[PDB]
RNA sequence: AUCGAGAG
DNA sequence: ACTCTCGATG
């Protein structure tokens, strides 16, 4: 009934916990704040 | 805890013969109270019950699953066929007394699990044990022997009730107290004092 | 064979999904649920079952659909402390520490989703005959 | 001894999402100014519409209530509904207009009168028969 | 912080918490191996030199024995290791470290320790099983249920301390909390249901179940009182029982909607001299209120004679209840037939009202109202259509139920539950909403890939038409899920920022208090108050009284 | 006209009028001196502040100045003659007993009532669930917000 | 300095607090065997002793009311009236 | 196990939502509470 | 809004009025606007009512502000506690915050406001400005683990 | 006889369906307790394990041991171990039967309560024999051996109390029910629309009159009629089981005047 | 595991019913419910010990030690 | 690990009587009895035997804490007529009731087939 | 010491 | 920016 996908450090079961993160290369619009002397940024993370 | 997020700890244990029974002489493995249902809204534990009393007494595998046009009518017109209120209800007698109970009782069959948490490995008492070495007081702890963190809340209750001695007792009998020397000038533990 | 495709969120985005395969065909019982009738027709995908939305702890719930979500949040949170066999070879391994039920038991309210979780195989409670009731005050 | 006795005329009988007390309606058959309120174990002694029963008030037939042994013992009623309770208020709707309310273990009563010996007194045993 | 305005104790325990019905209010059930863990030094006397051998004599393991034997000299003696834990000569002086025993006077504590109810005195008695049982009525200041809660207790190690703790943090004595100037403990669950069920004017008890519940109360004079009924079968009734429960001089006068000293819906209460004249017993009368049953009791015979009056009264109610039964099962969410189609009806003209307001607004006749978008007056509108669809079906499911209905019992005892949740198990669960406005588009101009786009029918925004006990629809579980999962989050964060703001306020009116000149200062002496409260009375000792001189017209007055 | 004041004055009465049984049909054996004069020399008693200064006691007369106001609505001689009945002693009995109970509701010197009122404040915000209102309204009260989120203007 | 009998403007009543001190005090005397002024008639409670001692106002102890300045009032525990 | 296995970590607008997108690739109702709640979640 | 007053018989009555809510705030001119009463407006900023009333009317609507919170949920919590809080809020002359920057920057005792938020900078500017401590205050006897001047400890006993 | 009376309906070896005349509900109801609780029965109680290489763990094959119906027939005339003036246990208070089983052949050897063997010296009384009702002749299931496997262990036997631990109970369910019409209202029906067609009718009701709805309620009528079903397991035949019910209660009762008499002493 | 010796409800042995109950499964072809009736398990809690349970002993059996 | 020996539930202490007689002093000529190691079974029925002797005012049972199998008998008689004897009568009664119960039910046993 | 998981 | 309970790794 095993179904593995884990390793075995030192006699120790682990497990590699899926890591969420941002979409790289993507275009992304935002409206800055009201303070903030900018209205819109157009960034793009770069991978 | 049943499977509706419905959790609960054992109040008491009670014998057969204590027990409510039916008619046909069932007794109930597990006793839980009503007022536990409304406020939480957990409606599928009582059709879970309904369900798992018909698939007990027809001998089938009921089906719970989530998005299906199983009804508690059609549940409840399966388990009037077997001849039982379709509702689930059962007439019982007081097992003290004997004599019937006026409200008949949700009665039936319902999968509980049982949680990780018993009291043998929760349940804590000491008086005076081991301190740390830093600050002197109570170690960290359960399994070390430790004693309970007087916190900063507990403190404040004191203070509202105003029992000042118990506070006293809590911060230096119960807890770390020492004994120090003071110079009568500078007012700094300086002092070098050389007892007997 | 082209029947079926893997879809992601960001191509979900321009397709209309079909939430049962009987919403592509063209006096009713009070008993059921209220299902709102399907007012799309340019549909290109098919759900192969709603029942699938759920993760594995979820897929437990009996009629899940029937209760308050949190409540089904907090069973998702609780079927991970449930005692049981969690594996066959329990009595063969060295773990830290490890529970087993005396006389585990496949419950009578299953879903279509335990099938594959294995949980009629490997049950993690009791069937017990409850009773809603006020008794002694206990 | 006695302090009042009268025959009422059953009027109205209401069950007030109940099953085993109804609340009854009454008036005197002699005085025209005399009307009765009382609420009736309808499980023990049943009373339907339009019915003539005679209703007495009593204060003796405090002491722990002795089983009634054997008896061989001082009824003092043979009749066939018999009920004890408590004085609570004496409403004065007129001069010529005097009401009592008494209440027996919840079954309340209000008895619309004008001539009474009716004291703020625990004492309060009302006898109905036929 | 952390080893100074707080540090761990000794002489203290922590255990999982449970119901005992049988316990009195302030004491509470201390497990025999804690019993014989903590310890109290207890100095010989005359008094109690015997009963101290006694002690010694039976040592640790053995409840009640001791544990150390502290001598003039300041040496201690381990009876468990000791040859001489047999024969032992206590000199006067000399200190006794025994066993926790019965009425000791014991701190009881819950984390988080919001206010001082949180921490009150109880009476210790000795119980097997390894669980911390307190009474049912101290449930609500602990703010504690048994679903696996841990409480902490603390012991006194001095005559002055447990004085105090006896003194002032007795839990009869914060029974009236000066909090909210009211009692903070009262008559729930099983015992307000069944307050509630006994004191109906159907419900009548025979001789011999009236004899076991006089006998069960502890301050019972002996005195069967005098029946209700005498022919043709002496019966008494529930109110009749329970008044032997409330002592002699207690005043009780409560009008509701319809009471006119006659109350033909039996609603209201009045009791007179511990006897109670009318009027059905419940949350309004036996529960936690301003001017409730305990208020008075508590008031006027004194905080011991109330403490002892929830103990009569669970006593008695509990066993009525124990030989009466109370349940509850999916019956009692199930409305009749018509009155399911009234609510699929009412549902259905409300999405009905819905549609006709949509394409209004789709047609540009839609006017706006002054100060906010067309748009925002649409969901305005659609949301309160919505709402009133879920309140009038609810209702509508309400009305049906029956009085033998037990969650609407429940509802009328006032023991748990309320009209929504009826309204939700049994009509429509109605509107999900997320941060305020009914489901957004997540995906683009649809809230689900299943929707087409600009779908802003009810449907797709979160409305739920179906009940719990009908069973909800993929779209609907999923917005529901939302809903709950937008509920959890900002739980979390309420009970954090709550957590931080009542330390803030704590360590902000830290030092003040009430001098010896009734003025509210601080550590610099500085003047908060001249007068506590602006009028220098204690919050514990007030209660909302009427000035029937500032109402009425002036010829009222005048006469 | 609700309000919380010290000393239940009805519960007072209503046990004088069953302590000594009086009936509602028997002439008071009191005088109007007796209720004017009693009742004024009552308020005399309801001591707050115990100073002999003129500050002290203006401060004295502020602080009962309400309760004074319940005690002589409720003690009126029409009220105390006519709407209770009550006899010479059961009406002393009432004053005395009235006096006592206010000499208890007095606020005990020592009282820690800083730490309550922050609790008697904090614990309530705990069982908390169109302007802003609730815990983050609180939040703002508390921080003393230099730019609330929903500044209104109620005009009338 | 201190402050004459006369002129004392502090509550002529016990406070709990300082009824509780008196109390524990007293009973923590009576603890170690100290010498007690009132007939026992049965009890053997220190606490309940000093609860009787008090009761009868035979309590030889003095409780020193601060005020906020500095100045103080002595107030003999047989004077003061427990209401409470 | 199955549910340990399959699970989600998130590290740091409105992150805890159950947002529409999770439909069909994240469940709606299996994750932790009062800390990591929404950040925590399970296939 | 519906608002209840006295009528010239006597009996208060029912008398609904017109009641102008507002999306901004700018008090100072809008209390000056002739056509509107200039005695009963009010402000949800008791800022404002602070800047522009007074000290006092800043206290006032502070209670009222807090009561409003309170009583939103439907809770009771008695006035003087919530009088206390407000109170001290506002007897420094301004406006003082629950926080680091309000009362924290007191005139108290060094241990005091070293048992709260910044610590160690306080005992730093603490020991900088040679300050004395009268250690009248409870976090401070709690540190000396001292029968601190509470309830039972707010007075001496001594024997006669 | 002259007092209560019995009439019994259904009798077989392992249920007694009978009709209890003329008594008091305590009695019914305490005679119910008795018979489900107070029924001295032989059990084992003690398991001495040898060796074990089974599946099972050592005192989960105790517990299910200790369910094992045994003989309880002449259990009169054995004695408590607690009273007998021997060390441990002995022949006149226990029951001593040993359990030798080995995987044999490569199939699964299973282990049955037919292999429990007898080893004490019963001298004459009925007693220890494991009860099989099972067609086939073999029994309770205890335990499964692979092909190494072996499971040796010695069980003693005591005399035991039901309400010491629920392996010494002489019967299962007992089925009881009076009044099959309601005519003396101990139990307020819960409804939706009719009261009668939702519930089912009991058969007790075959033998009682129905009420009629021109009869007004009997507020004077007890209860007299019972019908009990009583159900064994098999240690005591159901005839003993209801007899030595009826034999301890009255023992029991018998020892609380017999306490009376002995308070009567200076 | 195995099957339970006796029944929790009740009390009932319902340890020598479980082969039989198999073979009224596989060798009579019937369904569960029928072959918990001819077991003489007519109350649901008995019913429900042998039709709930689920023998994992067999599985335990796989391994060799 | 703090639960009580299970034989604590019929089997007597050390010292424990079976039953404790206790003068009441509420009303006169009444009494409350302890019967220890006893539960229901006994209580419900002797309770019950009693308020069939029509010289009996009052009889009452009642189970303190159910932790503990003891319970307290509460007796109340007319005058001239010890309670004791009315405990006995009813004890009496039962044993009798019993033994006729027996007979019948073996008597009536012995008429059955299968 | 820190980190991770869990309990109300 | 509440008390607990364990587990890991230096
Ligand atoms: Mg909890
Ligand atoms: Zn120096
Ligand atoms: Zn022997
Ligand atoms: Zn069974």
């Amino acid at each position: 009934f095993d179904m593995g996908g884990y390793f075995i450090i030192n006699g120790s079961e682990k497990v590699l916990i899926a890591q969420e993160r941002s979409a790289g290369n993507i275009v992304q619009v935002f409206k800055k704040a009201a303070p903030s002397p900018i209205s819109h940024v157009a960034e793009i993370r770069s991978a | 805890a049943s499977r509706h997020g419905q959790k609960g700890t054992i109040g008491i244990t009670y014998r057969r013969e204590d027990m409510p029974f039916t008619a046909e002489g069932i007794v109930p493995d597990l006793i839980i109270n009503p007022h536990a249902i409304p406020s939480r809204m957990t409606v599928a534990h009582l059709i879970e019950c309904l369900l798992s009393k018909v698939a007990a007494l027809s001998g089938n595998e009921g089906d719970a699953s989530p998005f299906t046009d199983i009804t508690v009518e059609g549940i409840s017109k399966l388990l009037r066929e077997h001849g039982y209120q379709s509702r689930g209800f059962e007439v019982m007698y007081n097992g003290h007394t004997g004599k019937k109970l006026m409200a008949q009782i949700f009665f039936g069959p319902t999968y509980y699990q049982r949680l990780r948490h018993m009291v043998d490995d929760k349940i804590h008492a000491r008086a005076r044990g081991p301190m740390q070495v830093l600050t002197r007081q109570p170690v960290e702890g359960r399994s070390r022997d430790g004693g309970l963190r007087f916190g900063e809340m507990e403190r404040d209750c004191m203070i509202a009730h105003g029992a000042a001695s118990f506070l006293k007792e809590r911060l230096m009998e119960a807890s770390d107290a020492f004994r120090v020397h003071i110079c009568g000038i500078c007012g700094l533990m300086t002092v070098i004092a050389k007892l007997n | 064979e082209g029947l079926v495709e893997y879809i992601d969120a960001e191509e979900e985005e321009s397709i209309l999904i079909a939430m049962q395969p009987e919403d592509l065909e063209p006096d009713v019982d009070p008993a059921k649920r209220i299902r709102v009738s399907h007012h799309a027709t340019t549909f290109t995908h098919c759900e192969i079952h709603p029942s699938m939305i759920l993760g594995v702890a979820a897929s437990i719930i009996p009629f899940p659909d029937h209760n308050q979500s949190p409540r089904n949040t907090y069973q998702s949170a609780m079927g991970k402390q449930a005692m049981g066999v969690f594996l066959t070879n329990y009595n063969v391994r060295m773990d830290t520490m490890a529970n087993i039920l005396y006389y585990p038991q496949k419950p009578l309210g299953t879903t279509r989703a335990m099938e594959y979780l294995k949980f009629r195989e490997l049950p993690a409670g009791q069937n017990a005959i409850v009773a809603i009731a006020c008794y002694s005050g206990y | 001894n006695t302090l009042f006795d009268d025959i009422f005329q059953v009027s109205e009988v209401d069950p007030g999402r109940y099953n085993k007390v109804c609340r009854i309606e009454a008036a005197s058959t002699t005085q025209d100014q005399c009307k009765l309120t009382l609420d009736i174990n309808v499980e023990l002694f049943p009373v339907a519409a339009q019915d003539s029963l005679t209703v007495t008030i009593a204060s003796s037939l405090t002491r722990s209530w002795r089983p009634p042994q054997a008896g061989d013992r001082s009824l003092a009623d043979d009749y066939d509904y018999v009920m004890y309770g408590t004085a609570y208020k004496f409403e004065e709707v007129s001069k010529d207009l005097i009401a009592v309310y008494y209440s027996f273990g919840g079954l309340l009563m209000r008895l619309e009168g004008n001539y009474l010996n009716n004291l703020k007194q625990e004492n309060a045993y009302l006898l109905i028969r036929r | 912080r952390g080893n100074l305005m707080g540090k761990r104790v000794d002489f203290s325990a922590r255990t999982v918490i449970s119901g005992d019905p049988n316990l009195e209010l302030d004491q509470v059930g201390v497990p025999k191996s804690i019993a014989k863990t903590l310890t109290y030094p207890e100095v010989v006397t005359p008094y109690n030199i015997d009963r101290l051998t006694q002690l010694v004599r039976n040592g640790p393991n053995e409840h009640p024995g001791a544990k150390y034997v502290i001598r003039d000299s300041g040496d201690r003696i381990d009876l468990r290791y000791s040859k001489r834990a047999g024969d032992i000569q206590l000199q006067y002086g000399w200190k006794v470290e025994r066993h926790i025993m019965d009425n000791d006077p014991v701190l009881f504590n819950r984390q988080p320790s919001l206010h001082k109810m949180s921490m009150m005195a109880h009476r210790v008695k000795v119980i097997p099983y390894s669980t911390f049982r307190l009474n049912l009525s101290v449930t609500s200041p602990y703010n504690a249920d048994f679903d696996g809660d841990e409480m902490n207790l603390h012991v006194p190690q001095s005559e002055e301390t447990r004085a105090e703790l006896s003194q002032l943090c007795a839990v009869p004595l914060q029974i009236v909390s000066p909090q909210s100037n009211k009692p903070c403990m009262g008559i729930v669950q099983d015992t307000l249901c069944g307050i509630r069920k006994l004191t109906l004017r159907d419900t009548f008890i025979e001789l011999d179940q009236v004899l076991n519940m006089l006998y069960w109360v502890p301050d019972w004079d002996g005195v069967i009182p005098t029946p209700a009924i005498i022919k043709p079968k002496p019966l008494w009734s529930g109110k009749q029982i329970l008044s032997v429960a409330i002592p002699n001089g207690i005043h009780l006068q409560r009008f509701d909607e319809g009471t006119t000293l006659l109350s033909p819906k039996d609603n209201g209460m009045l009791i007179i001299d511990g006897q109670i004249i009318f009027g059905v017993v419940e949350k309004k009368t036996v529960g936690s209120s301003n001017g409730g049953l305990i208020h008075v009791v508590t008031r006027e015979k004194g905080p011991q004679v109330c403490a002892k009056l929830f103990g009569n009264i669970q006593k008695v109610v509990n066993f009525w209840l124990l030989h009466n039964g109370f349940s509850t099962g999916i019956g009692d969410t199930i409305a009749d037939g018509p009155t399911m189609r009234e609510i699929t009806e009412t549902i259905a003209e409300a999405k009905k009202k819905v549609l006709d307001v949509t394409k209004e607004a789709q047609a540009n006749l839609l006017t706006a109202k002054h100060g906010m978008t067309l748009r925002e007056s649409f969901e305005d509108n659609v949301v309160r259509f919505l709402n009133e669809a879920r309140d009038k079906a609810g209702r509508l499911a309400e009305v049906n139920l029956k009085d033998l209905n037990n969650v609407k019992q429940m509802v009328m005892a006032g023991s748990k539950g309320s009209f929504i949740n009826i309204a939700q198990m049994s009509a429509c669960v109605g509107q999900q909403s997320v941060e305020g406005k009914r489901i957004a588009f997540g995906f683009v101009d649809r809230t689900l890939p299943h929707f087409s786009k600009d779908d802003y029918s009810p449907e797709s925004k979160g409305f739920v038409e179906n009940s719990y006990l009908r069973g909800l629809t993929p779209q609907e579980f999923f917005f529901h899920a939302m809903g709950g999962r937008e509920g959890l989050i900002d739980t979390a964060v309420k009970t954090a920022e709550t957590g931080y703001i009542q330390r803030r306020l704590v360590k902000a009116l830290e030092d003040i208090m009430v001098h010896y000149d009734n003025t509210t200062r601080n550590s610099l002496g500085n003047v908060i108050q001249f007068i506590y409260g602006e009028d220098g009375m204690d919050a514990a000792h007030i209660e909302k009284q009427s000035l029937d001189t500032i109402g009425g017209s002036d010829a009222a007055f005048e006469k | 006209a609700n309000w919380p004041l010290p000393v239940n004055i009805r519960r007072i009465i209503q046990n004088a009028q069953q302590t000594f049984h009086i009936d509602h049909t028997k002439p008071s054996d009191l005088t109007i001196k007796d209720i004017v004069l009693g009742v004024k020399d009552l308020q005399e008693n309801l001591l707050v502040l115990r100073g002999k200064n003129e500050i002290i006691q203006n401060a004295q007369r502020d602080a009962v100045t309400l309760f004074c106001c319940l005690l002589r609505s409720r003690l009126a001689t029409r009220r105390v003659l006519q709407e209770y009945r009550l006899t010479k002693q059961a009406f002393d009995w009432v004053l005395s007993n009235i006096e006592a109970q206010f000499l208890r509701s007095v606020v005990h010197p020592g009282e820690m009532v800083g730490v309550l009122a922050a609790q008697s404040i904090g614990e309530p915000a705990t069982q908390m669930t169109k302007v802003t209102s609730g815990v983050p309204r609180l939040k703002e009260i508390l921080n003393v917000a230099k730019n609330m989120k929903t500044p209104s203007l109620t005009v009338y | 300095k201190a402050i004459p009998k006369d002129q004392r403007a502090t509550t002529p009543y016990m406070t709990k607090y300082e009824r509780a001190r008196i109390l524990g005090t007293r009973a923590l005397q009576i603890s170690m065997n100290a010498p007690v002024f009132v007939d026992l008639e049965g009890e053997t409670d220190p606490l309940r002793i000093a609860m009787k001692e008090l009761a009868e106002k035979k309590i030889p102890l003095v409780i020193r009311r601060y005020l906020p300045d500095g100045s103080f009032e002595d107030w003999s525990v047989e004077e003061l009236i427990v209401d409470l | 196990t199955l549910s340990h296995l399959r699970r989600t970590n998130t590290p740091i607008a409105k992150p805890r939502q159950l947002h529409n997108t999770h439909w069909g690739l994240v469940c709606p109702a299996e994750t932790p509470e009062g800390q990591a709640c929404g950040l925590v979640k399970n296939l | 809004y519906d608002r209840k007053v006295p009528s010239p018989t006597g009996e208060y009555v029912k008398e609904p009025e017109w009641v102008l809510e507002t999306d901004g705030v700018n008090l100072s001119e809008v209390m000056t606007v002739p056509g509107i009463d200039p005695t009963r407006i009010y402000t949800n900023s008791f800022i404002d009512i602070m800047e522009v009333l007074g000290i006092e009317a800043g206290r006032a609507a502070l209670y009222k502000e807090v009561y409003n919170v309170i009583a939103s949920d439907g809770s009771y919590v008695n006035y003087r506690h919530m009088a206390l809080l407000v109170d001290v809020m506002t007897t420094q002359g301004g406006l003082t915050s629950v926080t680091r920057h309000g009362f924290n920057r007191s005139n108290t005792g060094a241990l005091m406001r070293c048992s709260f938020e910044e610590t160690v900078e306080i005992l730093f500017e603490a020991g900088a400005s040679a300050e004395l401590d009268d250690c009248r205050g409870v976090s401070e006897n709690v540190i000396l683990g001292q029968m601190a001047p509470i309830g039972t400890g707010a007075f001496d006993v001594m024997i006669d | 006889e002259e007092g209560p009376q019995v009439k019994i309906r259904e009798a077989s070896k392992d249920n007694v369906d009978f009709i209890l005349s003329n008594v008091d509900l305590a009695m019914a109801n305490s005679l119910r307790r008795v018979m489900i609780a107070e029924i001295p029965t032989l059990a084992i109680d003690s398991v001495e394990v040898e060796t074990n290489t089974t599946v099972l763990a050592d005192e989960f094959i105790a517990h299910r041991l200790g369910l094992i119906p045994l003989q309880s027939m002449d259990i009169e005339q054995l004695e408590y171990s607690r009273d007998c003036f021997c060390e441990d246990h002995c022949d006149k208070c226990s029951v001593v039967l040993t359990l030798q089983a080995f995987g044999e052949s490569e199939s699964t050897t299973n282990v049955y309560s037919k292999d429990l063997v007898i080893v004490s010296n019963l001298m004459g009384r009925n007693i220890g024999h494991p009860i099989i009702q099972d067609k086939e002749g073999n029994g309770v299931l205890i335990c499964k051996l692979r092909k190494g496997q072996e499971l040796k262990l010695t069980c003693v036997a005591k005399k035991g109390i039901a309400k010491e631990h629920a392996k010494w109970g002489p019967a299962a369910a007992i089925e009881f029910e009076y009044d099959p019409w309601n005519k003396l209202k101990h139990t307020d029906y819960w409804y939706e629309q009719d009261s009668a067609k939702e519930w089912p009718q009991s058969k007790n009701c075959e033998y009682e009159d129905p009420p009629n709805e021109g009869d007004p309620f009997d507020y004077k009528a007890q209860a007299d009629t019972f019908y009990m079903n009583v159900e064994s397991v098999g240690s005591i035949p159901v005839d003993q089981v209801v007899v030595r019910g009826i034999d301890t209660l009255q023992k029991k009762v018998a020892s609380i005047l017999l306490a009376l008499t002995q308070m009567d002493q200076d | 595991m195995i099957v339970p010796v006796r029944c929790f409800s009740c009390g009932k042995v319902v340890g020598d019913k479980w082969e039989s109950y198999l073979n009224l499964l596989q060798e009579d072809e019937l369904d569960e419910g029928t072959a918990l009736s001819r077991l003489g398990l007519k109350r649901y809690c008995c019913r429900r010990m042998i039709l709930t349970h689920v023998d994992l002993i067999e599985k335990f059996l796989r391994y060799n030690p | 690990m703090n639960a009580p020996d299970r034989f604590e539930l019929f089997l007597l202490g050390e010292g424990e009587s079976k039953l404790k007689i206790d003068p009441d002093t509420k009303a006169p000529n009444a009494v409350v009895i302890t019967f220890e190691k006893e539960d229901h079974t006994l209580g419900n029925l002797i309770r019950a035997e009693l308020l069939n002797d029509r010289k009996v005012l009052f009889a009452a049972y009642k189970v303190e804490h159910p932790f503990f199998a003891r319970f307290k008998l509460r007796i109340q008689t007319t005058e001239g007529y010890d309670p004791k004897d009315a405990l006995k009568n009813a004890c009496n009664s039962i044993i009798n009731k019993l033994g006729a119960l027996k007979t019948n039910f073996e008597t009536e046993w012995n008429l059955q087939t299968l």
